[PDB]
DNA sequence: CCATTGAGAGCGGCGGAGCCAGCAGGGAGCTGGGAGC
RNA sequence: UAACCGGAGAGGGAACCCACU
DNA sequence: GCTCCCAGCTCCCTGCTGGCTCCGAGTGGGTTCTGCCGCTCTCAATGG
């Protein structure tokens, strides 16, 4: 069981991390100190509140 | 045990300086994911320091 | 014997057309030239060479890796390559029940020797 | 011949469309007479390794 | 037992719920966002969006 | 990266693990074990 | 010098899980023709 | 009152099994 | 002829199913695989 779950784990989680980065890659902290994305829509008003 | 790591070489003064000021290894000790060190003392040295 | 049936039906389809193009001239037909020898000799030699268990015209539709190059790296890899079984279940299979060691492989299949990759 | 033109354009359509999309649902894939289907323009950039 | 900082969970739950509905993290959630076609062709579908 | 890096080391019934992370990420209408806690 | 033609060679053929689209089955309620004036 | 030579990135594609971390 | 009753009609929505897309990084090596027949035009060997 451990050898089976290792080999399915490797390929199933590597796809979660890719979907996450595509959905959030351009969110960043502006000089406004506000957290916006590529369309400049404000996501959080301060980083991490 | 047979692992291989890659090694990229920055090819300009402006990329060298940026790596040196942003990704050098002692700058990366504390992770922001869980705000704790990523490097610790971990074999043979940890057993011998105990 | 799964190959040699299809390869023996192809040559009866060849000696058919060759009896046909030849009785219809009303001449007589000869089989020495109708027997296309390159149906057996090359169908076998092809599928045993690529591994695709089929014909060459439909080889993306066949099984694959049914025939692999023998591993001569140490005697114990030769010997184990010759006694290897294969469950054909595809990869990209997120199911486990065909990859589990069933109770019923006791004494038949080695319970320790399996590849640790995705197979 | 005002009847063959219909078949001529049906086959022209098949060719011009499998040039830019080789995988069609329910349509014969354009193969090369070696027996392997083609790499259309959509496949050159479809998935991973596009 | 592991711990992830809170910043990183607030940010993911904020992007998912930032446009007023539940935006999934799949091709139907993030490609329907109006980000601009050169960014959507990199995640999935790659020509259907172009 | 901070939610995917720990995700690689994870695994009545509540389907935790990556099977659950995938149900939250893909807001899925039919989850596996949909309970209330009254 | 004359010349039909084999041979050379070249081109015309002959698995599994999850979103949207389509459809079909199904009520609210309008309007012409009947009902009672 | 004399003495022989001069040229240089080449270069290749498609498919399949095995294996490593 | 007047006012008002009713089924047929009109459009509405709700629900099942077919179609389409995706499925981890990297790496090494290997072996097999660039269509096949054949019918006309041309060459210059070789018959009179
Ligand atoms: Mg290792």
């Amino acid at each position: 069981e451990g050898l089976i779950d290792t080999a399915v784990k490797t390929a199933e989680t590597g796809y979660i991390q890719r979907r996450l980065i595509k959905s959030m890659e351009s969110v960043m902290v502006k000089y406004d100190a506000t957290v916006r994305n590529s369309i400049n829509q404000v996501v959080q008003l301060r980083y991490g509140e | 045990d047979g692992d291989e790591m890659n090694l990229h070489l920055p090819q300009s003064l402006e990329t060298r300086a940026e790596i040196q000021e942003l990704a050098m290894v002692p700058r990366m000790i504390v992770t922001p994911q869980s705000n704790r060190p990523v490097m610790g003392i971990v074999q043979d040295t940890l057993t011998a320091v105990r | 014997a799964f190959l040699f049936r299809g390869m023996f039906k192809n040559l009866l389809k060849e000696v058919r057309i060759y009896a046909q193009k030849f009785i219809d001239r009303g001449k007589d037909f000869n089989l020495e030239l109708a027997i296309k020898t390159r149906i057996i000799s090359d169908g076998l030699k092809y599928s045993l060479a690529t591994g695709n268990w089929g014909d060459q015209k439909k080889a993306h539709q066949a099984r694959a890796g049914v025939s692999q190059v023998l591993n001569r790296l140490t005697f114990a890899s030769t010997l184990s390559h010759l006694r290897r079984l294969n469950s054909p279940i595809g990869r990209d299979g997120k199911l486990a029940k065909p990859r589990q060691l069933h109770n019923t492989l006791w004494g038949m299949v080695c319970p320790a020797e399996t590849p640790e990759g995705h197979a | 011949a005002a009847h063959v033109i219909a078949e001529d354009v049906k086959l022209l359509q098949f060719h011009v469309a499998t040039m830019v999309d080789n995988e069609l649902p329910g349509l014969p894939r354009a193969m090369q007479k070696s027996g392997r289907p083609l790499k259309s323009l959509k496949q050159r950039l479809k998935g991973k390794e596009g | 037992g592991s711990y992830v900082n809170y910043r990183h969970l607030a940010l993911l739950c904020d992007t998912m719920t930032c446009r007023g509905h539940l935006m999934a993290i799949t091709r139907h959630g993030v490609n329907r966002q109006d980000t601009g076609p050169l960014m959507k062709c990199s995640f999935e579908e790659t020509v259907d969006v172009l | 990266q901070s939610l995917g890096e720990p995700a690689t080391q994870m695994t009545k019934n509540v389907t935790l693990g990556v099977p659950r992370l995938k149900e939250l990420i893909n807001i899925s209408k039919k989850p596996k074990t949909p309970s209330l806690t009254v």
